[PDB]
RNA sequence: GAACUUGAGUGCAGAAGAGGAGAGUGGAAUUCCACGUGUAGCGGUGAAAUGCGUAGAGAUGUGGAGGAACACCAGUGGCGAAGGCGACUCUCUGGUCUGUAACUGACGCUGAGGAGCGAAAGCGUGGGGAGCGAACAGGAUUAGAUACCCUGGUAGUCCACGCCGUAAACGAUGAGUGCUAAGUGUUAGGGGGUUUCCGCCCCUUAGUGCUGCAGCUAACGCAUUAAGCACUCCGCCUGGGGAGU
């Protein structure tokens, strides 16, 4: 915590100010769905957090398709880094 | 403008939203009225009350509370005019003639104690004459003489007596009326607000409305 | 009634005030109900946490 | 979400007659500012007032209750829907109870209403009856 | 306002239910009228009355329904305009029509609109047919209609800026 | 943040006492499980009996620590016999 | 195509919660076991009887084993999409609410089909069995008693994994949003007017109860936690039976 948001804030800064701007967004969901696969990996029985995944992965597919719409190249770019394909 | 009186007004935290337009707020939790909505009331309430008595329906002076008996009383038989202190009986104006028929039953029975014969059994005369003649006249007041439907109708709290309210406004009889923050100020057809359980603001305000019907006899 | 830790300003109940809680257990070892100590739900939620963490370190007793 | 705003307004301002009230604060697009300019050339506001700020703006709405107790507007009525939109050929423009009431029409020359519409012999949407 | 009822009335009757109440003995029969009442000016009533016979509960009925009387608006001896009246699950719309048509209505909506005196009337329930929810219908849908004099008054409009 | 609060048994000297406690140091730094600060309650009479004892030594470590040693802590905890207790609770 | 920030979300900061999953620990009590006390009953019922008992029971003291649920808190209290979730602790982890102003700038909602969760009973495999307990046995009641009552007691209830995928799975009330009187408790915040406080009052959120106006309704009732007034989307109904065949 708070080393991680915080680095990957700073390493998806578009500008300085960006907290919002989807990259950022859809980066700290990246790792936290991450994170909460292994943690299903260790706890299968675990089905609330499940949900939880859910509306993550519901969250960044629609941010997905929201740079999609928006910026091709800086879509295509995110994709690139993140390798979220 | 103060004229005379005591009254910021009533009640706590039951109280209705359509007063909004009449009322303060104290910290008290007991509201106080806006006077400046009440003077220009009560003056307008004083000229057509003058208008209707200097028309001639007589006036109905109607109080049931332990506050409004003596002061209903004794300002309506300052007047002259036909008053309630007790209980209002389901339905005098608008089961009319019934009425009528009980009136004239009390009024053959206190002309018979003392022109008519008062011999008829040993007590035939308490049974009958007694018994009836103390609820008929503690509930029949100075309605009494009445013969003939009145043209409006003073009350002293409207939701202590929402069923004369009730069938006065089923009647179409304009009514003048003191209300409550917890009173509707739609059902009476001419709204004052004040105080109706000190004795003071209400003796007053009888007193005004009663002297308000008094200049306009001549 | 009155709440105590609102009136002492007092925030995490913390379970070594043995004589505190030992006010708040009643007679025969049970925990006193909220109109009865007259705290709040939040303070009550943590004093009951609190009685049951020192009842396992037998800092308040279970049946007496 | 929120689907249309117009069909809002109009039960904001039916929603104010039923409890009587006197003011009217609507989010003020511009044909809601057109709708509420006919409602007040056509007497059933007695003014109306735009308050231009930074959410969106603020349009006021004076209802006019003109007798003792007496709503102008009865009732209020949306015709085409965000999912059923309603379009009149100028042949079939409605002219409703007819003559007393009237329909907001917004065609290609202005946001008109019945009788502007008629006069100019063009149809559009169709997307309010006031009564 | 309350209609004074002063005026000359035709007083016919829609229906006379029989309508009993059971006791101890058994079935204890009354006869429930109702009523409508009114000339054909303007002024229309209903009422309703109950009696142990046929003809004190229609007198009861003729009472109470001179009590209670509506005013209704004649524009061009027809109504004014199209209206439904919705009195609990009795919805009957009103058309004006043409002059010639007549009073096309069922039973107890064709005996308010004949004794109101308005002439030509489309009309249609949609809606149960209980005789007394479709006249409370028929009267939900002719209180509310409007005069174009008196809704010309309300816009602060003339009455040619209306209808024209 | 965590504090570790646990009972030695009574019937135990004073330098063995230092060795039980040098000994959960020990387990303590396996970690890197600072010992910000100790205390001792001493002989204190517990509410209700444990085997068949009235009464106990309490310890009272405060850890800030990566979760793990308080976690080997709890194993052997639940295996030496020359504890009456144990508690961690995370300071918040 | 360009802007904006209200809708949505991220950022920072707290707050509350039986939200979930894994592991560990505790104290009553029930049962069982051994020993001491000791003797004739115990148990049970509307009445009794089967049973248990001098081969020493029931009661009682100490000790041990084992399973399951977590008294008091506890509350029209909280959390969760629903099932549901009440000891405690740690490990991982989901969501909410509050204060904004830092950011994004319409990125949102619903959602057939699909994927998952899904009480209880049931099924498969291996364990487990203290209480309870279908089935089953005896005794009673009874015309009969495949029942209610009593004494026993199998599967099951428990755990691990896999299947079933159903409930009066209920608020008999789909989700979203906006508007439309109040009073009053309460849950978690925030802010103000004196007091550092204690505390009172006021204001505002989001959730949760009751009474209640307009409005709705066939009525009962709902009423800002709608069954009002509207818009979006989905599911479902078109007489009862046959038949959820």
């Amino acid at each position: 915590t708070q080393e991680r948001k915080n680095q990957l804030i700073n390493e998806f800064k578009t500008h300085e100010s960006d907290t919002g701007s989807p990259e950022v967004q859809i980066a700290i969901l990246t790792d936290s769905i991450n994170n909460l696969n292994e943690h299903l990996r260790t706890h299968k029985k675990d089905h609330h957090s499940r949900r939880g995944l859910l509306k993550m992965v519901g969250k960044r597919r629609n941010l997905l398709t929201y740079l999609r719409n928006k910026d091709v190249t800086r879509y295509r770019e995110l994709i690139n880094k993140l390798g979220l394909r | 403008l103060l004229e005379a009186g005591v009254h910021f007004g009533h009640q706590t935290r039951r109280w209705n939203p359509k007063m909004k337009r009449y009322i303060f707020t104290e910290r008290n939790g007991i509201y106080i009225i806006d006077l400046q909505k009440t003077v220009k009331k009560v003056e307008e309430a004083y000229n057509f009350t003058k208008n209707l008595a200097a028309e001639g329906g007589k006036i109905l002076f109607v109080g049931t509370k332990k506050q409004a008996q003596d002061s209903v009383k004794e300002e309506a038989q300052r007047s002259g005019m036909y008053y309630v202190n007790q209980r209002w009986l389901g339905g005098t104006l608008t089961n009319f003639e019934t009425i009528q028929k009980r009136i004239k039953r009390l009024k053959d029975i206190e002309k018979m104690q003392e022109n008519g014969t008062f011999d008829v059994l040993p007590k035939k005369e308490v049974v009958q004459l007694k018994k009836e003649l103390e609820r008929l006249e503690k509930f029949l007041g100075g309605i009494k003489d009445m013969k003939d439907l009145p043209d409006a109708l003073f009350i002293i709290d409207p939701r202590k007596e929402r069923i004369a309210v009730a069938e006065a406004r089923k009647l179409n009889i304009p009514i003048i009326g003191i209300v409550d923050t917890n009173c509707d100020p739609d059902e009476i057809d001419v709204v004052i607000p004040a105080n109706d359980d000190a004795i003071r603001a209400v003796k007053l305000l009888t007193s005004k409305m009663a002297d308000a019907i008094l200049e306009a006899k001549q | 009634k009155v709440c105590y830790f609102t009136s002492n300003g007092i925030t995490h109940i913390d379970y070594k005030d043995v004589d505190l809680l030992k006010k708040f257990v009643s007679e025969r070892g049970k925990i006193l109900p909220r109109r009865v100590t007259g705290t709040n739900a939040k303070y009550q939620r943590k004093l009951t946490a609190a009685i049951k963490r020192a009842r396992q370190m037998a800092l308040l007793p279970y049946v007496s | 979400v929120m689907t249309d705003p117009i069909a809002d307004m109009l039960t904001r301002i039916r929603n104010a007659n039923m409890v009587r009230h006197e003011k009217l604060e609507i989010p003020a697009s511009k044909l809601k500012r057109e709708i509420a300019e006919i409602l007040k050339r056509e007497g059933f506001i007695r003014d109306v007032e735009f308050v231009e700020d930074s959410k969106q703006g603020i349009i006021r709405v004076f209802l006019k209750y003109g007798q003792n107790n007496e709503r102008v507007i009865t009732g209020l009525k949306r015709i085409s829907k965000p999912g059923l939109r309603v379009y009149a050929k100028s042949n079939e423009v409605p002219r409703v109870l007819n003559g007393l009431g009237i329909a907001i029409i917004s065609t290609s020359q202005g946001v008109l209403t019945d009788k502007e519409a008629r006069a100019k012999q063009a149809g559009g949407e169709v997307l309010a009856y006031v009564w | 306002r309350i209609d004074p009822s002063k005026l000359e009335l035709e007083e016919r009757l829609v229906t006379v239910n029989r309508v009993a109440k059971v006791v101890k003995g058994g079935r204890r029969f009354r006869f429930a009228a109702l009523v409508v009442v009114g000339d054909k000016n303007g002024h229309v009533g209903f009422g309703t009355g109950k009696a142990q016979e046929v003809p004190e509960a229609i007198r009861k009925a003729v009472e109470d329904a001179k009590k209670n009387l509506i005013e209704v608006p004649m524009v061009g001896t027809t109504i004014p305009h199209e209206i439904i009246g919705r009195f609990g699950a009795g919805n009957i719309l009103l058309k004006p029509a043409s002059e010639g048509t007549g009073v096309i209505a069922g039973g107890p909506v064709r005996a308010v609109l004949e004794l109101a005196g308005v002439a030509d009337i489309l009309s249609k329930s949609l809606g149960s047919n209980t005789p007394i929810n479709m006249i409370r219908a028929t009267l939900q849908g002719l209180s509310e209609l409007k005069r174009a004099e008196d809704v010309a008054k309300l816009r602060g409009k003339s009455v040619e800026e209306l209808l024209g | 943040k965590y504090e570790v609060m646990y009972i030695i048994r009574p019937n135990i000297d004073e330098e063995s006492k230092k060795a039980v406690i040098e000994r959960f140091n020990n387990v303590l730094t396996s970690n890197g499980a600072e010992i910000t600060g100790t205390k001792d309650w001493g002989k204190r009479r517990l509410a209700y009996e444990i085997n068949d004892f009235r009464d106990g030594f309490y310890q009272i470590v405060n850890v800030q620590s990566d979760a793990a040693a308080v976690q080997e802590f709890d194993r052997l905890a639940k295996i030496s016999d020359d504890i009456i207790r144990h508690i961690v609770v995370k300071e918040e």
